């Protein structure tokens, strides 16, 4: 194939390679060590790809989207890293069938969109109406602490968050600001309102939606949107991989589920296995996080598979 | 062949056109520049790629040259020119090996960049700055599939709207001064909004917060320091602590480019002084001019090459509208044109003597290169598409029937709003011919001091 | 992946693979072998390019032996076998890196390959030695592009004449035994000539001159010398200078195959016996039998590897047709079942456990590299024309849409008359997931004695 | 360590992991060839370390101690070669750890004597007092499948083999002889008759025993007996990786059930499932065959085991 931009998809995969076990809560930790032999040791990805070093000019272009993304939003840098590998990986496979890369590019556009039309179908909103206090406040909470993973501290940080104004209408709240995460989130969560189920169970029921809709597109792009999808299942099996059981035969499992009408089921990691409902655990995801997610592993890709060649300047 | 420092020139030329080959079209790609060890640069810009790689070779330094035609007309059309003289350097390279001496090769590309030159002259149709219709396609042809952050048929209407603000007429002739348009750009998150502003937009925080945010009908002017001061006021400001007191009291600028400066002067020669702010920032606003040409485009991107690139497709595309207005003709892309060329060089050629005749034939088909690089850049089989193209274009209903690179079909190019300047083309037909005919002229390569 | 014997082994399936996939197809490549310093072959034959091959490998010398289907069925379909082996492997190969376990992967296997027998079961259209037709498309679809001299529709019809001639009914099932016709070849030049004959060709020049030329009903049989003679012409003959005046007084042959001897005792059980003089050398014809299913084919050509080319592709075709006679049923040839295969295949996956759907699909993509491998030997865009008639396939009125190789675009390959027999798809499918999953079985290679 | 013992233990343990594939009735096949290219393909270990060439010495005596428990018994074969490896393997842990090999073969044959004193135990009777017809003998039949592994064909082989005389009273049934090995099973059940529960069953529990008996002996040799119960237990570890899942987890498991007085559970390779009873799904043992089994392996290790270098003759 094209010797530069596999050279860079290798480095892209290699670092997302990297990052795959900084992945959902029960991720490994990586040590950070600066030129002067002092160590930071973290699992939070947003602190491993901003500190670290890197030299190859991809992994360095794919290093600035997931930093731009963590400051659009303050959740979701390893997520776009990861899903940016994938996509280049899953790329690959078409590569080597011989497809030009705008084609693959032209048909990751299009899952992209397909899919963030598809993201607030597939969610569940929330009451924006009022901050009424029956069990509007309590179910943020539980995702509170589905970001920090304590009986007090639990009334107080809510509070502090509800004295910062406002309301807009489309329930658009805005605020000027291991905690910085969970206001991060919080922040996003009522930002714009819709919740989405974690644990990969958005990525499988995208990927299922996504390759229906790459039967429609049918030519070159399917294959690629088929990748997309592919490479959106990447997500589940990891945090699958961190629950510990082989990986392949969860998805599969996972797949079988969405298939059914089960429509909704996803990995708990913490938990160590699969459930059938994430909402019923409290996992949940802001849709102004997986949706910059999407963009910014969608944007890298992309970027890196439209580059042709690198020329001395 | 002949002599190798004619082979060497070639090799040049051809080198150069690898540089800018993958780019050629609209769904072309983008090349990554390295500088030093500090910085990169991912771009799609002929003009960008040609003067960060590295000029060090004294053939082709020309060619760089002799494709940005010196003439207002400057664009990526730069790219055309470079690619087209690759493509008739290495058809030429086909003629020498047959022994055909390099003068007949230059008359035969003489004739037939004449023919060229009339092909494109005949089949141009007409069009005025009222026709907003064409000129937003070109507009939008000029930005097609550009790794631009803002809305590109937005984008293009916001082109389209600050060429006509920009336009004076001239003698039964428009003109466009681009220098009227200032581009300043910002980046952060919620960004790749593309803001137009009808006066300047000078990018910098006010110099002391208790200050007139707002100034209506500003006239423009831009112990000791309170003599100053006086004596200044005596008649906003732009170039101490102490001083910002002095002007609270009686908006100013830390820093503004001499670009800004000069743009403010033409357009003040003042309604409006603001301070807006953009996302996660404030900046000087001024709205309303003693000029009625002054312009502005606030590009604001999430990501810097984005932005970057975006000015770059922005700049090319006012060219380009800029150009169709000045010129008042345009004409299918998509490759009809070069079709058409290639379709009439072979029928002149066999009206010319046989060893030119070859020549133009030759030519005729290093036009036809372009389309199947076209058709390369877009993943489809050039040749196919080719001959397809060749064979539809039989009519002379079809003149305008050139490729889709979306969907792989041929189709009316100026229905489908593909449509470029003809101005740009012949400059660009007439630039790589100059280009290989004066590598194909040289004999040898001498030192000197 | 796992232990380095079974990488090692699915590298033979693959690399035998190799060595047939240009071939696949109609419009398919010839490859050229090269034995010792004393001769070369030129062909385009899978049989034939398998055993010239070095199989001086312990695996892979057993796929060549599963290709070729351990039944009356062999032919050419043998490249089928093989090239799909080599595709399940590829497939699987891909799977392996996911660490399923090769039994899992075998599993999946064995599901797929009942169900696209299933497939082909059911497609598959009824068909019997009086429908002229269909046996001649048969005919002509197995001699597709091959270097034949004969013209392929002739040819053709000659192929369905002499099986036609050979058929013998068993039980309400015919039966085509091909040991009762013969295949002799001649070469010089203006010839190409392809002749059939009714009887058997002994290829030899009479014995003597002066001897009866013709011979009308003649009984079949084939001082000491007289005594010989008188002996055995006491009741024409086959096996000195003494007996030929014996014989000339009493026709005779000096040198012929124990293949002639078997094939002419078998069609004699004998009206006429001639001389005939092909174009520039004479042989004797045995026209008419004490058998009502002997026949021959005089297959001469220009050039020698034509005529070679011509024999092997002859016995393929008639071995074809035979095979459509005696199981009575054909399908849509240039794709279309490989299709319905995938696509039923994929269709049945998710209703199997998920390590073994994902084998299933993979069969579906391995089956569907057989269709890329066609487009690609015709030089057309695999991927393309595949999604082309995949897409075209979500009908049922297309179950017989297939490639036309050399339009390159998908037409009824039913009507076109495209056709092949079933039981040789269905041989060939069994044999490679045979080839593949013994493949897959073997953990390790352990020397012995 | 000990130079020589170490290459001999590795040879012996190679020759195992060679062979620890082609285990179970989901073993997979071994590509046998001869000097002169003819090629040979089976999954009988019987076959395998009989016909196959090795070099080293070690693995040759090991091959010779599985030939002869061949002989001694058709079954068994391959698990006795398994298991010698296997009690090698252990050993290394305590050569390493410094203790002396006679040592270790005085605790290997300790647990061998306790193993084979258990057995009878373990095991269940069945009736040699009658061929009589009500279901003495379709029990039989269905050891006869476990060991294939067919509606007709049944009868047959059993009258073909009740043909052959005789009652021996301790009822030990004497017969002058894939059908090969089913006939010897048979024999082998008749030839002195208890059933044992296959599948890792016996070598869990007697694992299970030999631990407590280990505490008992209580030095060395202690380690030594627990040494050999690991290595026993690397059978059911074995089925179930041709069963599939991950090996350790399902070891784990079974224990677990070995310990409730669950006291017989193993694993189902060809249901590729661990199930509580192995005797309900008819996965039967001669006890002729497992004694055989270890007799041989544990001769074979201890054998290694007293070997202390090698000299030139």
């Amino acid at each position: 194939g094209r010797d530069a931009l596999r050279n860079n998809i290798l480095a892209a995969k290699t670092l997302a390679e990297m990052l795959r076990s900084s992945l959902g809560p029960k991720g490994l930790d990586k040590m950070l060590i600066d030129s002067f032999g002092d160590v930071t040791i973290t699992n939070d990805g947003a602190t491993i790809v901003k500190d670290m070093e890197i030299q190859h000019p991809a992994a360095k272009l794919l290093v600035e989207a997931a930093k731009a993304q963590d400051a659009e939003v303050g959740d979701g840098t390893t997520s776009a890293v990861v899903l940016a590998g994938a996509l280049l990986e899953k790329a690959e496979s078409l590569l080597d069938q011989n497809i030009h890369p705008t084609i693959i590019i032209e048909g990751y556009k299009k899952a992209y969109n397909k899919a963030l039309e598809l993201l607030p179908q597939l969610g569940t909103r929330i009451d924006i109406k009022d901050l009424n206090s029956s069990v509007a406040r309590d179910t943020l909470r539980k995702i509170a602490f589905t970001t920090l993973a304590l009986n007090k501290i639990i009334d107080m940080v809510i509070d502090a968050i509800v004295n910062v104004a406002e309301p807009l209408p489309n329930g658009g709240y805005n605020v000027s600001l291991s905690i910085n995460d969970a206001l991060h989130a919080l922040r996003n969560i009522l930002l714009e309102p819709v919740i989405l189920p974690g644990g990969g169970a958005i990525e499988l029921e995208l990927a299922m939606k996504l390759r229906e809709y790459a039967r429609s597109v049918g030519g070159k792009e399917q294959l690629a949107i088929e990748a997309f999808a592919d490479a959106l299942e990447e997500i589940p099996l990891i945090l699958a991989e961190t629950a510990g059981l082989e990986a392949i035969s969860s998805l599969m499992d996972l797949r079988a589920r969405h298939a059914k009408g089960l429509s909704n089921t996803g990995v708990d990691v913490i938990g160590g296995k699969i459930v059938d409902d994430v909402y019923a655990l409290n996992i949940i995801e802001p849709i102004r996080v997986k949706s910059q997610v999407l963009k910014s592993a969608t944007e890298a890709a992309t970027a890196i598979l439209k580059i042709d060649d690198l020329i001395a300047a | 062949y002949g002599k190798e420092a004619l082979r060497a020139n070639i090799a040049a030329v051809k080198a150069i056109e690898e540089a800018l080959k993958s780019t050629y079209g609209p769904r072309g790609m983008d090349k990554m520049l390295v500088d030093s060890l500090g910085d990169i640069t991912i771009t799609n810009d002929g003009a960008t790629i040609l003067d960060k790689m590295d000029l060090q070779h004294p053939t082709g330094k020309l060619l760089v040259q002799i494709a940005k035609g010196q003439d207002e007309e400057t664009a990526d059309g730069t790219k055309t020119a470079v690619i087209l003289a690759g493509e008739l350097a290495k058809k030429a390279e086909d003629l020498l090996y047959k022994e055909i001496h390099p003068t007949i090769i230059v008359s035969g590309y003489k004739k037939a960049e004449e023919i060229a030159l009339k092909t494109i002259q005949e089949i141009a149709q007409p069009v005025t700055i009222n026709d907003t219709d064409v000129l937003r396609k070109v507009a939008l042809t000029s930005l097609g599939s550009k790794a631009v952050a803002g809305a590109r048929e937005y984008l293009a209407d916001l082109v389209v709207k600050a060429v006509a603000q920009v336009a004076e007429l001239r003698g039964d002739k428009w003109y466009v001064d681009l220098d009227n348009v200032q581009i300043v750009k910002k980046h952060g998150g919620s960004v790749n909004d593309t803001q137009l502003v009808y006066g300047i937009v000078v990018d910098k925080e006010v110099v002391h917060p208790g200050m007139p945010k707002r100034i209506e009908n500003a006239k423009i002017a831009l112990n000791i320091l309170k003599e100053k001061v006086d004596k200044i006021a005596a008649t906003v400001v732009i170039c101490d602590e102490v001083a910002q007191h002095y002007l609270a009291k009686k908006l100013a600028v830390r820093r503004a480019k001499k670009s800004d400066l000069e743009k403010l002067a033409r357009a003040t020669g003042a309604a409006l002084v603001e301070e807006r702010k953009v996302g996660e920032d404030k900046m000087v606003f001024v709205e309303g001019a003693k000029n009625p040409k002054s312009v502005s485009i606030l590009i604001r991107g999430g990501l810097e090459r984005v932005v970057d690139e975006t000015e770059r497709a922005l700049r090319d595309a006012l060219g380009t509208v800029a150009d169709v207005i000045r010129d008042g003709r345009a004409v299918a892309g998509g490759g009809a044109v070069e079709i058409e060329i290639a379709k009439r060089l072979r029928k002149y050629a066999p009206q010319v003597g046989g060893k030119e005749q070859l020549a133009i034939e030759a030519y005729a088909n290093a036009i036809e290169g372009l389309i199947m690089i076209l058709a390369e850049n877009a993943g489809l089989d050039p040749i196919d598409k080719l001959m397809q193209l060749r064979s539809l274009h039989e009519n002379e209903t079809n003149k305008w029937y050139g490729l889709n690179l979306f969907t792989g079909n041929p189709e009316d190019m100026w229905k489908l709003g593909v449509i470029e300047p003809a101005l740009v083309k012949m400059n660009a037909v007439k630039a790589a011919t100059e280009a290989v005919t004066l590598v194909l002229r040289i004999d040898d390569i001498v030192a000197a001091g």
